[PDB]
């Protein structure tokens, strides 16, 4: 289900964050990567480039405290779909405000920062 | 733009509304009743149970008799609903295993009969788990007549590790009108058997320690309920509290030789690889209505840490409004922006017919 923003997905290493916005995958203006809503969730791709030329995948689903039914769910589904588009290599991981796992938050050189707030649902 | 329909087949109860609503707008029985000596479906059939014969088309989550499945459909569009079919794409959901011949049928029905300009199916439990906001875990769906235990891994089923308890609520509620006849009640006719169902509903609970909790009944009548009855009588309920949801767990109360829905799914969760367990046992998501039962969670997590390493963290997700998690589920995944992609269309339809539902819908 090749999306205008999967056309973007992993095309190199780096860093990729996308806000649900009422059942639609939005980018993250990346001078925002990093301050992630408290009522919203998110989708974060992270390239990692291998030797062969090929890169690796990790798709981390952020769920933030407040988010709604819809926001949660489509993180979810969206995550598998991104995953499925990049050809089933994506390792995929939930993480849960407050409990994220020391990779995800190793994503974010100055730590990620968390603030109250968010788009409304999408219900 | 297209709104999308949404509908879930139960076996007792047909859950059905618009995608992007939080709940389905019409719930009603999935029953067709016709003239005991045309046709009527759902709350109206089983009103008019007394001038008609009445039929369940659907048995376990499988539709067993498609006639009565396309009057089911027909009313659910034109009088639960009130839209006409061929204007929206619409998304169907279906037991786990659905015989490949049932996801043809539904699927010609749909397209042939209704000429909806797109659809399609869903498995039940996958869609509960994605309304838990989850890839990864193992579902217990339990509705009617079966509890599946369905374990998913990123986002997809494991077929080869999908079990079922043939129990659920329609056995319990059987059960618990024979438990109250030893008390003295009887409960016999369709009035007094949803009488049953409302004790059950309402006053029923799972026990964390049974034994413990009926050595309590016995010694004393601190679990006694009153339950007043339409018809001004009030009588009083003691361990049939308990003792009923307790056949979830102990199937020999029904004289079933199964496994209880605790080692149901830990069976599932070992026929899958060793190394995604860890994120099973960490993600068992309870669906359904006969998972409702105050004190199941506690007690399907007891009975999990029991069987599992005690390295093993275990965790039960029982959402408050897992009755409709399936629905909920369905309508998140038909209102995504990439769901228009996913759908089977008519053009598809036309050119490949019945088939391409295995290719379109896993
Ligand atoms: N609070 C409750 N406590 C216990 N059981 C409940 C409660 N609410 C509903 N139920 C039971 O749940 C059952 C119906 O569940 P559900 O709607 O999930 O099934 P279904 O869709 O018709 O079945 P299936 O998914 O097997 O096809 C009935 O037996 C009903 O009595
Ligand atoms: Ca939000």
């Amino acid at each position: 289900v090749e999306h205008p923003e999967f056309l973007k997905a992993g095309k190199e290493p780096g860093l990729q964050i996308w806000r649900v916005e009422k059942f639609d995958l939005v980018p993250v203006p990346t001078n925002l990567y990093g301050d992630f809503f408290t009522g919203d969730a998110y989708v974060i791709l992270k390239t990692v480039q291998l030797r062969n030329g090929n890169l690796q995948y990790d798709l981390h689903y952020w769920l933030g405290n407040e988010c709604s039914q819809d926001e949660s769910g489509a993180a979810a589904i969206f995550t598998v779909q991104l995953d499925d588009y990049l050809n089933g290599r994506a390792v995929q991981h939930r993480e849960v405000q407050g409990f994220e796992s020391a990779t995800f938050l190793g994503y974010f050189k100055s730590g990620l920062k968390y603030k109250k707030g968010g788009v409304a649902s999408g219900f | 733009d297209v709104q999308a329909l949404v509908i879930d087949n139960g076996s007792g109860m047909c859950k059905a509304g618009f995608a992007g609503d939080d709940a389905p707008r019409a719930v009603f029985p999935s029953i067709v009743g016709r003239p005991r000596h045309d046709s009527y479906v759902g709350d109206e059939a089983q009103s008019k149970r007394g001038i008609l014969t009445l039929k369940y088309p659907i048995e376990h989550g499988i539709v067993t008799n498609w006639d009565d499945m396309e009057k089911i459909w027909h009313h659910t569009f034109y009088n639960e609903l009130r839209v006409a079919p061929e204007e929206h794409p619409v998304l169907l959901t279906e037991a786990p295993l659905n015989p490949k011949a049932n996801r043809e049928k539904m699927t010609q029905i749909m397209f042939e009969t209704f000429n909806t300009p797109a659809m399609y199916v869903a498995i039940q439990a996958v869609l509960s788990l994605y309304a838990s906001g989850r890839t990864t875990g193992i579902v217990m769906d339990s509705g009617d007549g079966v509890s599946h235990t369905v374990p998913i891994y990123e986002g997809y089923a494991l077929p080869h590790a999908i079990l079922r308890l043939d129990l659920a609520g329609r056995d319990l509620t059987d059960y618990m009108m024979k438990i109250l006849t030893e008390r003295g009640y009887s409960f016999t006719t369709t009035a007094e058997r949803e009488i049953v169902r409302d004790i059950k509903e309402k006053l029923a609970y799972v026990a964390l320690d049974f034994e413990q909790e009926m050595a309590t009944a016995a010694s004393s009548s601190a679990l006694e309920k009153s339950y007043e009855l339409p018809d001004g009588q009030v009588i009083t309920i003691g361990n049939e509290r308990f003792r009923c949801p307790e056949a979830l767990f102990q199937p020999s109360f029904l004289g079933m030789e199964s496994a209880g829905i605790h080692e149901t799914t830990y069976n599932s969760i070992m026929k899958c690889d060793v190394d995604i367990r860890k994120d099973l046992y960490g993600n068992v998501v309870l669906s359904g209505g006969t998972t409702m039962f105050p004190g199941i969670a506690d007690r399907m997590n007891k009975e999990l840490t029991a069987l599992a390493p005690s390295t093993m963290k275990i965790k039960i997700i029982a959402p408050p409004e897992r009755k409709y998690s399936v629905w909920i589920g369905g309508s998140i995944l038909a209102s995504l922006s990439t769901f228009q992609q996913m759908w089977i269309s008519k053009e598809e339809y036309d050119e490949s017919g019945p088939s391409i539902v295995h290719r379109k819908c896993f």
